[PDB]
């Protein structure tokens, strides 16, 4: 049973792990995206 | 003489008011293009 709580214990924070390592894997992603946004901000004053 | 003077500055008279409606026709269409430019970022909004 002090196997069973470590092994669960592991399992939990392996997948809080994995869980952060998504998360900002998705922050990138949407950093990119604000990225383009910005240049069509700077495109739109020079229209100006 | 004086006739023909009066056509004459009658014409200047219009040539400056066309040309103030040949500029609007220019702003006119710097503005169409900064809004396409606001359009596109506000689809990249959309895309995030």
């Amino acid at each position: 049973t002090q196997f069973g709580s470590t092994l669960q214990n592991i399992i939990e924070r392996q997948d809080a792990e994995a869980l952060n390592a998504l998360l900002q894997n998705q922050a990138a992603e949407l950093i990119l995206t604000n990225l383009s946004i910005q240049d069509k901000t700077i495109e739109e004053l020079d229209a100006e | 003489i004086s006739q023909s003077e009066t056509y004459r500055r009658r014409r200047q008279e219009w040539e400056i008011q066309r040309n103030n409606a040949e500029a609007e026709l220019k702003q006119i269409d710097a503005q169409l293009k900064s809004l396409a430019v606001r359009r596109e970022a506000a689809v990249l909004q959309k895309t995030s």
